């Protein structure tokens, strides 16, 4: 094989690139844009639809949509469109000569596996492919053979304890809370300041607001109480149109939703209660290392100071008889891609791909038979 | 051969073909019926039954003039039919059956006017093609720009339309019911202040030329009130074509003030700059720079001396007062650029001429005679589904 | 205590009256009119600014402008002038004696509520007051405790689902489409017939036209096809001048914007889809019941025939196994006022007023620790 392609079709962002490298030449938000204004001006070739960085650049007129929601896919036509974009525009390589690696969260419905694999088969006629779980690559990038992980993304947050090459399937749970819900709650709390954001184009600027002007507190009640003298925490954000935004306690309130999901009408365990329950449900002989072999990955964990709060909180829930550690690599956002590239870089992985010859007689159902 | 383009403006008529640059012929949209009054009425050459166009405006002394178009719409249509007949039969003297014509129309006109204008153009002439376009998109074509808001001020009505990257925001088109005609009427009233009376019909064109030659837009209100209150430098002397001279003072800067302060002519609508600001502000947050960064003046009524500078200063000031709430910290971070091309008067014609060969050689883009007759008035939907 | 006061400061109209009654003591447009003529008529005591019904009477010369924009007050000076006019002309009772009650839109920038309570305590000396969302008053109006309230008025419209006892704040949806936008779109489409209305008094005339001669089409394309033969949809109106106005498909085209917001170029979902999404955000334990009760309230929802289309379209979206009923009270315009009066009449409500005694040591922020 000449080269191997790996691609993680994340809910918000899509990461793709040749295996065995470090810089992804294909990273861009998973956006399909369509011109909302029916009235058009004759000439200049008004495109039927826009996808990718072009769509983001012309976000002003279009009505942008996310093909992936909560991880499930609803816009399979947009899926083929964005896959075509990825394969041809910014890679300049014919898909039918290289294998592809695919990823998704655990507990994904089987029909999703079937449809994604089947379209990979016919629509592109790529030589071979493999599909696995994101957390596997997240751990394999770090070169660690055992340790629980927390893969928080734009639309999926799941915890996957990992043993020496295996895992306890009774111990993996996936939480729907992610960057999308964080954005929604950020909108609902910024409606206080008089700032209004309803259009999807305004969602794309609310996302930037969250990315650049947010942080995680260490003791929410105490810092909210001391925020009564809101002078050292309020900052200034420059909206694209030209005015200014005086963000306040909401700069730290919105990421707190991860710790307390009771603020978004989600009667669910917090981001630390899920970890505590997952480890407590694991084996007693591995509670010790699972207490201090947790890592961070994905784009959601880019919050400054979230690592210290998470560490202290899981230490508080855990018994104090033993030490607790946290792992926060400064490349949590591309950890899944790096793990995929590393796994595809394995000297003996070439025989775990699925070429044409299996599907020529087997069918799509065999992916659950061997691929996982 | 080449398709014909027609711009039947309220106060003027322009006509030409594709690939042209300057209007081939321009002439007021006037119809002259013969009349005898207390004048000398020299028999120069002859007085025909109905005289229109350049001959009408030249012999205007001996005839009464009626304007077929008012407020951007045609009031009486027989006179306008006479106008098309004149333009096609002697202004260009080429009247084939089957040629392609590209018409123009301000945005929010009544459906009946456009429908029956197209019906007349089809049945009475038999042209094989038709297309009606907004003056704003033609003004946008004139400079070749793609994104930006263009304002068109003419004799009949002033309208503004924002367009961002080859997409016309049909729900934010503007319509300000103050134009050159209202300014001329206010000028007549302001001259009636002093004692001069212009109640004839030729006097309307006389005072129109007076406002053309003398009136100017102020840049600082208080400064000009001081100038007209303490100094006599603003006085100008104008001699009528009849040969009589009158004195004009504060009228020079008070005539076009009605565009910026429509309450002078009893209009509740906001001024030019305020209406532009509201139109730009109502748009989405993303395109607001490109709306501000590219404002293109167009039309004859925008040729007022010192208008672009006043517009730019006033829009910056109003942004400062309305957004910053008096804080001068962020004022130097604003980019507004008003376009002042020399031919913004004929920008509509230039855009029409460009669009004539932009979409030529393919009749399946516009309406044909057969399609019109077999799909009735409702056939006139291929042009544009504007609101 | 002598009595109680309820003043629903709506975007367009104000319904102020004593509690414990079903008929408002005074309902009038919330307009402050200032003349635009310096040619003062010496004598006969004409005043600088006109408010209330006098503004409607003299609209021929004033410049009518509402002091509320999409539920947010922006001209506090005229707001306090309107309150002055109410209290000392149409109620003739000093605010120092009778406590008042106010209404606020959900998700309103709370600076509005803070300034409201501050200005009332400052310049009106009310003994006590409270602020409640119109949705809970609308629910209390019918005497029940289940359903989702479709309260659409002059400024904004909102849906707040609610079960017995407690509400569901995360499911509250709000849209700015309302009667003002309907009037604006009607004015925009009237110019296509040759009739031009520009002045504010002309806006009031068009609003009266919309009051008298508008309805919601059962099926949009069917009625548009019916508009081929101008037989029944064609009506006539008598202008105050003496003119005659001929109206066609604009009778039912302008109320359609409630269901197709793209008509006025607003990217959003029609109110039916908004209600469907809001109910879908609720859990399975609650929507089975909330489908049956749908409370319709507000001035905008008074359109003849809107309820039938609402019902048919909501059952179209909902699964076919559901039974959906739309509540159509014949007194929906004052429904919020009747709900407020019923709430004030209960003897179990005197406990959670907002007295000056607790306000003095707590400041204007107490409105947030008390109301919600
Ligand atoms: N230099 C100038 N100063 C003042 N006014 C001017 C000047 N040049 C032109 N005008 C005014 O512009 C008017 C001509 O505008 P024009 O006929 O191009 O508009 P129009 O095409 O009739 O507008 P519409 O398309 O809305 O009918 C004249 O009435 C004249 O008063
Ligand atoms: N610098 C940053 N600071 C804070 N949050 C970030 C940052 N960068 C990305 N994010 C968050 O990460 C999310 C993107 O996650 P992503 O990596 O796309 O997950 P997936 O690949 O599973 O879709 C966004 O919703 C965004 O809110
Ligand atoms: N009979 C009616 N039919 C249709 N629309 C109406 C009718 N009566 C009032 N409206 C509309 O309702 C609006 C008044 O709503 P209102 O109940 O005052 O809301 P708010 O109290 O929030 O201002 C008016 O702008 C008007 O357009
Ligand atoms: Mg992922
Ligand atoms: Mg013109
Ligand atoms: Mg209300």
């Amino acid at each position: 094989e000449t080269t191997a392609l790996v691609c993680d079709n994340g809910s918000g962002l899509v990461k793709a690139g040749f295996a065995g490298d470090d810089a992804p030449r294909a990273v861009f938000p998973s956006i399909v844009g369509r011109p909302r204004h029916q009235g058009v001006m004759v000439g200049m070739g008004q495109k039927d639809s826009y996808v990718g960085d072009e769509a983001q650049s012309k976000r002003g007129i279009l009505t942008l949509k996310y093909p992936i929601e909560h991880g499930i896919i609803t816009n399979w036509d947009d899926m083929e469109k964005i896959w075509h974009h990825t394969f041809y525009n910014e890679l300049r390589v014919a898909p039918e000569e290289h294998p592809t690696l695919l990823t998704e969260a655990p507990l994904n419905p089987k029909a999703n596996r079937e449809k994604m694999t089947q379209i990979m088969f016919e629509t592109f006629n790529v030589p071979a492919m493999y599909v696995a779980i994101q957390a596997v690559l997240s751990l394999y990038a770090s070169g660690r053979t055992t340790g629980i992980v927390l893969d928080s993304g734009d639309g999926v947050t799941h915890n996957v304890p990992i043993y020496e090459g295996y895992a306890l399937p009774h111990a993996i749970m996936r939480l729907d809370l992610a960057g999308r819900d964080l954005t929604d709650y950020l909108m609902k709390i910024l409606t206080e300041r008089g700032y209004s954001f309803v259009t999807t184009a305004e969602r794309e600027i609310v996302r930037d607001i969250k990315e650049k002007l947010c942080y995680v507190a260490l003791d929410f009640e105490n810092e909210m109480a001391t925020a009564a003298s809101s002078s050292s925490l309020e900052k200034s954000y420059e909206l694209p149109d030209g005015q200014v935004i005086t963000i306040g306690n909401e700069r730290f309130r919105c990421p707190e939703t991860l710790f307390q999901p009771s603020f978004i009408g989600m009667e669910s365990a917090g981001i630390h209660e899920t970890t505590y329950n997952s480890i407590m449900k694991c084996d007693i002989d591995i509670r010790k290392d699972l207490y201090a072999n947790n890592v961070m990955s994905g784009g959601t964990t880019m919050y400054p100071g979230i690592a210290d709060r998470m560490q202290k909180e899981i230490t508080a829930l855990a018994p104090s008889t033993m030490k607790i550690k946290i792992i926060a690599p400064p490349e949590r956002k591309y950890s899944v891609w790096i793990g995929g590239s590393i796994l595809a870089s394995l000297s003996t992985f070439q025989q775990m791909w699925i070429t044409k010859q299996e599907y020529d007689e087997a069918g799509p159902s065999i992916v659950h038979r061997k691929c996982f | 051969s080449a398709p014909i383009v027609l711009d039947n403006g309220t106060g003027f008529v322009k006509v030409g073909y594709a690939k042209d640059n300057f209007p081939r012929f321009q002439f007021p949209s006037i119809v002259g019926r013969p009349i005898l009054r207390a004048e000398e009425k020299t028999g120069n050459v002859q007085i025909k039954d109905v005289m229109v166009g350049d001959e009408a405006e030249a012999v205007r002394s001996l005839l009464q003039v009626k304007y077929p178009m008012e407020n951007g719409i045609i009031r009486d249509f027989e006179e306008m039919n006479q106008l098309w007949d004149y333009t096609f039969f002697e202004k260009l003297k080429i009247d084939p059956r089957g040629r392609k014509i590209l018409l123009t129309e301000p945005p929010m006109n009544p459906v009946a006017n456009r429908e029956k204008m197209c019906e007349t153009m089809f049945e009475r002439y038999g042209f094989g093609g038709v297309y009606v376009a907004i003056q704003a998109v033609l003004s946008l074509y004139a400079q070749g720009l793609s994104s930006g808001v263009v304002v068109d001020s003419g004799d009949g009505v002033t309208h503004i339309v924002p367009v961002y990257e080859s997409v016309v925001l049909n729900h934010l088109v503007g319509r300000l019911d103050v134009a050159g005609r209202d300014a001329t009427r206010y000028l007549i009233s302001l001259l009636l202040r002093k004692g001069y009376a212009f109640n004839r019909t030729a006097d309307f064109e006389t005072v129109r030329e007076m406002k053309e030659k003398l009136c100017y837009v102020s840049y600082d209100l208080e400064l000009d009130h001081k100038l007209s209150e303490e100094t006599t430098v603003l006085m100008r002397n104008y001699t009528l074509p009849d040969g009589r001279v009158i004195k004009v003072g504060s009228e020079r800067y008070e005539c076009p003030e009605c565009l910026f302060q429509p309450h002078l002519v009893g209009s509740e609508q906001p001024g030019l700059s305020e209406f532009i600001f509201d139109t730009i502000q109502a748009a989405d947050v993303d395109i607001r720079k490109y709306l501000y960064r590219a404002i293109v003046l167009s039309g004859g009524s925008s040729m007022y001396a010192g208008l672009p500078s006043r517009l730019e200063k006033e829009i910056k000031q109003l942004w400062f007062e309305r957004v910053l709430h008096g804080d001068p910290a962020r004022l130097p971070n604003f980019k507004v650029k008003i376009e002042d091309a020399p031919r913004r008067r004929h920008a509509v014609f230039i855009g029409g001429a460009v669009l004539a060969d932009i979409m030529a050689q393919n009749d399946h883009m516009w309406v044909s005679k057969a399609e019109w007759e077999e799909y009735g008035v409702r056939a006139l939907d291929k042009l544009g589904p504007r609101t």
